[PDB]
């Protein structure tokens, strides 16, 4: 049924989840804040910021 | 003691295009480094 299986033998980690109960957190620290940042100088006018 | 030697490595420091930009070697990772030392003699063991 498979094309391919492998064990990833040297895996004993995994990159954190932004769908998981965490993603909340990670969602306003990478996406949201900076987008309200923009806004905010936006509207002040410091366009370079 | 007598080295200090990263256990892995996750970031890369440079990449490039294969030719005609239809592929490329990329992400790849050095999941273990683990090593062994005497004087004058280092061992590095990589496990790309």
């Amino acid at each position: 049924h498979f094309e391919s299986v492998n064990v990833l033998n040297n895996i004993s980690s995994e990159p954190m989840d932004f769908s998981g109960a965490n993603s909340l957190y990670f969602w306003e620290l990478f996406y949201y804040t900076p987008m309200l940042v923009a806004q905010r100088l936006l509207h002040e006018q410091n366009f370079d910021e | 003691e007598d080295y200090e030697i990263p256990s892995s490595v996750s970031s890369r420091k440079d990449y490039g295009w294969g030719d005609y930009y239809l592929s490329m070697v990329y992400n790849g990772d050095i999941p273990t480094i683990n090593y062994k030392a005497a004087s004058s003699d280092l061992k590095i063991y990589i496990s790309p």
